[PDB]
């Protein structure tokens, strides 16, 4: 239930001392390592060629935010706040207020993507399925605040990429 | 003659290129920095054993200059004595290599 | 139901241990090898 | 038109020196299972030429220098040793054909430790002082070896001229009889130019930190001229070409793709193996290559007098 | 006019060259240390862009700030900023440099980088993947492609 490693002792007939001088005269496993480089020398590579070719990713991949919607254009948070009751690092902070139909809905959805670690409890404390993680991870900006998304970014993000969310929340929904 | 030519061709190029390397960039008006190493401010230690290292370098040196002329001197009709005489230099170069090592001479940088 | 599974006979063998497959002449051989280099140098 | 052979020399240095950095870059790549550049310019062509001209508009370093004219002279020793010597180098012919053209290139190679030990005094950094020695110490060593190899192979030339070392490799090459030699002087040749697995100025300060980019890539550029140049003559020393003299570019495509893979080979083995720490390659020298090379130095003194084979003076 | 038309020549070439051999030190502070590892690792492998893999602070050209920066650091980090010739820049990593992140509400992490250093790219994740950095440095060179240095100069 266990083994020695190097627990060897060398054998000291004229045969493996002679083996044991012509590794340490003629440089024999230098010549192995030697090979090894040279045989990846001779592989095709790993590398992909970024940005025509991109790394696999699985439809449950925690990228940018996106508030989503329903099939009729109605904004799926109710604003229940359990999102920011289990989020972490405190990203979420929401304001909510009746609006003039007498909805349950926010005035205030902001996430501080600077704050956020990206772990998608928010999409999983989410009754409605309104807040997701999305699959987009290529939104670095150039200013801090950029990283500061209100409510009115979130919304654009659910009906920017709503076409991939809605497919990988059907590829995945029956796991969650 | 043309060795002085492209000893001073090559020391010009080069000038002219440590040149360059330190004044093209000085033109650039990039900003003025204030910026208030391992030891702090401790005076260099002195290293016996570097100095040791140098010296058997100098002294092995010496000895390889005696033996710089064995290429001509393989030439010669005394080929008995030349023979034992190169012998000889190699044989109290290894000496000398052998008493650095006997006292300790080669450790630490061994 | 539909869970990810192994199939019905499991899956193959794996490999664990160390394979360094032992690559070489002898020791005496690669000496023969070198002192005939020199030989043939020196001829 | 001498001025010209000058020219078509270090003009064409400066360019193979500047493409084997994105030789480097790109075998280290493939040995690593990457790619190198090949994005900047067609398969990263354009790489050495983008690289250069942002070293030499980056932002001056600016150091304060215990001495401001030996910190400008060691960049130009490092440059004008590395340029002159590849002077007597018989390629077929040399551009200076000098009857000691090796004890030229032992001793203008002796000189290149004081571009090291200038720049490690000229800077303020006691750390960067100690980098120095240890650098300077290393090379100095090695020296020996190559001093002593170098003079045991000439044994079998007659001279110290370059150009007779190809007339002695005719019928072969000159590693059958000297291999123990030749394994000892490209070890010594990888460790006098601060090569992978003797670069400890890279291994946990370089001598030249304090250098500004354009300074420091004139001291890079110096050392693969350097090791271009090494190669070169590791190649006229052991595995000299056949040369017609009717035909002068049969031995310079032979030379050129033996010290191309001799250069190769160089970048192959900074891609195989770790650092030697500082007192075991003084221990690779003094207590390992020295004897044997003490040892086959008596060897090859005495062998072309036991075997009538010593060779002509001319 | 013709000086305008050769300063915006210069400009395009000394931005090539700037954006084409851009140089990194790394701090790698945290767990993205680990993930600019990886945009180092063979699928995505920085040095085909001429983004060499840890060059020395005193001759690179970016900072990647990656991990967190706590406050027993920050003069560090501001010293190893000071020591960097110009033209720098820097790149935050991941939520912590970011705005701090995970520990934003702590007592001893530097509530983003940007308090510390002037900051050019910022590249969020808890960790950004290697892919995501790989596309921070990618703007980074698109935002060095569009300098207008020599043209400014030439205006002043
Ligand atoms: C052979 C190896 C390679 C050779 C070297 C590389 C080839 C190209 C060399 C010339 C490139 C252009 C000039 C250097 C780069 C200037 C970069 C820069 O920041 O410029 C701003 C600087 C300063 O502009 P500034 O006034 O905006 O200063 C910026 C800094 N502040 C505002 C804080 C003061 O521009 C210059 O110094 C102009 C230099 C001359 C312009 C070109 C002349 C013709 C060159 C041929
Ligand atoms: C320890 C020294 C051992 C070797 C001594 C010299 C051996 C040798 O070959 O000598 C012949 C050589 C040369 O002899 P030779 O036989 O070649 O002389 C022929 C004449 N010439 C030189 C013109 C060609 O030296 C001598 O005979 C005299 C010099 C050495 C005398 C002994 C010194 C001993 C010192 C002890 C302290
Ligand atoms: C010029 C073209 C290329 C030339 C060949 C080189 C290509 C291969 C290069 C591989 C990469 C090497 C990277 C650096 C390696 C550094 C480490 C290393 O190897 O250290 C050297 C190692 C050091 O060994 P070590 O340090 O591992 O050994 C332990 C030593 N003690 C116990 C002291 C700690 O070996 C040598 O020093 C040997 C040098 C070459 C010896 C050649 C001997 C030839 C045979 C002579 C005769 C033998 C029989 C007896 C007499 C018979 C008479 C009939
Ligand atoms: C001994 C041999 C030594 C050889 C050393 C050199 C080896 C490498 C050789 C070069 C390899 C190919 C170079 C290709 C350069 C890129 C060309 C290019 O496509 O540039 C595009 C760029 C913008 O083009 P644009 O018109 O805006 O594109 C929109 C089109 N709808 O347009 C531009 O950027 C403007 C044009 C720039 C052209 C630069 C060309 C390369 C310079 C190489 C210098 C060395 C040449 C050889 C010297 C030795 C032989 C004499
Ligand atoms: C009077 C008018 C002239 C005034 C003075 C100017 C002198 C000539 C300077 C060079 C030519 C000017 C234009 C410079 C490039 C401008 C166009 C450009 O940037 O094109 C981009 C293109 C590559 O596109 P990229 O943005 O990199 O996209 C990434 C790939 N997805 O880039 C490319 O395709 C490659 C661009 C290469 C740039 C030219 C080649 C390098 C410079 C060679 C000459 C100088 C250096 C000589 C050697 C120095 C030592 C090695
Ligand atoms: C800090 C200062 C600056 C540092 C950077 C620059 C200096 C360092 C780098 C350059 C070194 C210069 C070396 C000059 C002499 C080299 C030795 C030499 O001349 O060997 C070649 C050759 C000997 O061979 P052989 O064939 O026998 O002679 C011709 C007979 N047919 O002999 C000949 O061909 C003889 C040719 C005529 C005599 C040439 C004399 C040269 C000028 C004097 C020395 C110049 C260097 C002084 C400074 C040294 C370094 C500080
Ligand atoms: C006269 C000037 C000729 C061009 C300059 C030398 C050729 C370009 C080398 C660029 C370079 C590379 C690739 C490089 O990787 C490197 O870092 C180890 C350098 O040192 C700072 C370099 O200089
Ligand atoms: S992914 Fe995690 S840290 Fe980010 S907003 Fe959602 S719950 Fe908060
Ligand atoms: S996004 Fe979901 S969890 Fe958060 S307040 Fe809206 S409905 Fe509730
Ligand atoms: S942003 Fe996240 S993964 Fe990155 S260093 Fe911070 S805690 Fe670690």
């Amino acid at each position: 239930t266990y083994k020695y490693v190097n627990l060897r002792e060398p054998s000291m007939d004229m045969k493996s001392v002679t083996d044991r001088a012509a590794q340490t005269l003629l440089w024999t496993e230098l010549i192995r390592g030697l090979g090894m480089t040279l045989s990846y020398l001779f592989r095709e590579p790993a590398t992909i060629n970024y940005p025509f070719e991109k790394g696999p990713l699985s439809p449950r991949f925690r990228g940018e935010h996106a508030l989503r919607r329903y099939p009729s254009g109605e904004e799926r948070c109710i604003a229940c706040k359990l999102c920011e009751a289990v989020c972490p690092a405190q990203a979420i902070t929401i304001e909510a207020e009746p609006r003039a139909d007498g909805s349950r809905r926010t005035t205030r959805y902001d996430i501080d993507m600077t704050k956020c670690i990206y772990c998608g409890f928010c999409q999983e404390a989410c009754p409605v399925d309104a807040i997701v993680e999305g699959p987009n991870f290529e939104f670095s900006t150039e200013t801090h605040e950029e990283l500061l998304y209100n409510k009115e970014k979130l919304l654009n993000n659910g009906d920017k990429w709503e076409a991939e969310i809605a497919a990988n929340i059907q590829a995945d929904y029956l796991y969650r | 003659m043309n060795l002085m030519i492209t000893l001073l061709t090559n020391f010009t190029l080069a000038t002219l290129l440590v040149t360059i390397a330190f004044w093209l960039p000085q033109l650039n008006v990039y900003s003025e920095k204030t910026s208030p190493d391992p030891m702090g401010s401790a005076r260099l230690p002195f290293s016996m054993k570097f100095f040791l290292v140098a010296i058997t370098f100098l002294l092995f040196d010496l000895e390889i200059a005696l033996l710089l002329p064995l290429p001509w001197a393989s030439q010669t009709t005394n080929l008995n004595t030349m023979l034992t005489m190169a012998l000889l230099l190699i044989f109290l170069l290894a000496v000398s290599l052998a008493y650095e090592w006997t006292q300790k001479g080669l450790e630490w940088t061994e | 139901v539909k869970q990810d599974m192994p199939p019905v006979g499991g899956y193959g063998p794996i490999d664990y241990k160390r394979n360094l497959p032992r690559r070489g002449l002898s020791g005496y051989s690669m000496f023969a090898v070198g002192i005939g280099a020199l030989l043939f140098g020196y001829w | 038109m001498f001025m010209i052979n000058v020219l078509t020399l270090i003009i064409p240095i400066l360019l193979a020196v500047a493409f084997l950095t994105l030789v480097e870059r790109k075998v280290l790549g493939y040995m690593q299972f990457r790619k190198g550049p090949n994005v900047v310019g067609p398969y990263g062509l354009l790489q050495p030429i983008a690289d250069a001209i942002k070293l030499f508009i980056k932002e001056p370093l600016r150091p304060a220098t215990s001495s401001i004219s030996m910190f400008i002279l060691a960049p130009i020793l490092a440059l004008t040793l590395a340029l002159t010597m590849w002077i007597p180098l018989p390629m077929p012919y040399p551009l200076i054909n000098m009857n000691l053209g090796v004890l030229f290139m032992l001793a203008m190679s002796s000189l290149a430790v004081y571009s090291i030990l200038w720049s490690g005094w000229a800077s303020n950094s006691k750390y960067a002082l100690i980098g120095a020695l240890r650098a300077v110490a290393q090379t100095i060593s090695y020296e020996v070896t190559l001093a002593i190899i170098l003079l045991s192979v000439l044994l079998m030339n007659g001279s110290f001229t370059l150009s007779t070392l190809i007339i002695t490799q005719e019928q072969v090459w000159l590693i059958f009889p000297a291999w123990p030699l030749a394994m000892m002087w490209f070890i010594s040749t990888l460790a006098e130019t601060n090569r992978a697995p003797f670069d400890l100025t890279e291994g946990e300060s370089g001598f030249n930190v304090e250098y500004a980019a354009g300074p420091f890539a004139l001291f890079f550029m110096a050392e693969y001229a350097n090791i271009i140049m090494m190669n070169i003559f590791t190649t006229t020393l052991f595995l000299g070409a056949f040369h017609n003299p009717y035909m002068p570019e049969l031995y310079t495509i032979n030379f050129t793709i033996k010290s191309l893979l001799l250069s190769i080979t160089f970048l192959w083995i900074r891609a195989s193996y770790p650092r030697f720490r500082y007192d075991q390659l003084m221990h690779l020298l003094w207590k390992n290559f020295l004897p044997l090379t003490l040892a086959l130095c008596m060897w090859h003194v005495s062998l072309p007098i036991l075997l009538s084979s010593i060779p002509p003076q001319t | 006019s013709r000086g305008e038309y050769v300063v915006a020549k210069l400009d395009d070439l000394i931005n090539w060259a700037r954006r084409s051999s851009l140089w990194p030190m790394t701090f790698g502070l945290a767990c993205c240390a680990v993930e600019m590892m990886h945009m180092a690792a063979p699928r995505y492998d920085m040095d085909r862009f001429g983004v060499v893999f840890r060059a020395s602070p005193r001759q690179s050209d970016v900072m990647i700030v990656a991990g967190t920066l706590t406050n027993k650091m920050a003069p560090a980090l501001r010293k190893v900023y000071d020591q960097m010739p110009e033209p720098r820049y820097v790149v935050s990593m991941g939520s912590c440099a970011n705005g701090g992140g995970y520990y934003h509400y702590s007592y001893s992490v530097v509530r983003g980088c940007d308090r510390i250093v002037p900051v050019d790219i910022y590249v969020p994740g808890c960790p950004p993947t290697a892919e995501a950095l790989l596309y921070g440095i990618l703007q980074l060179q698109k935002k060095i492609k569009r300098e207008k240095r020599l043209r400014i100069w030439y205006r002043r």
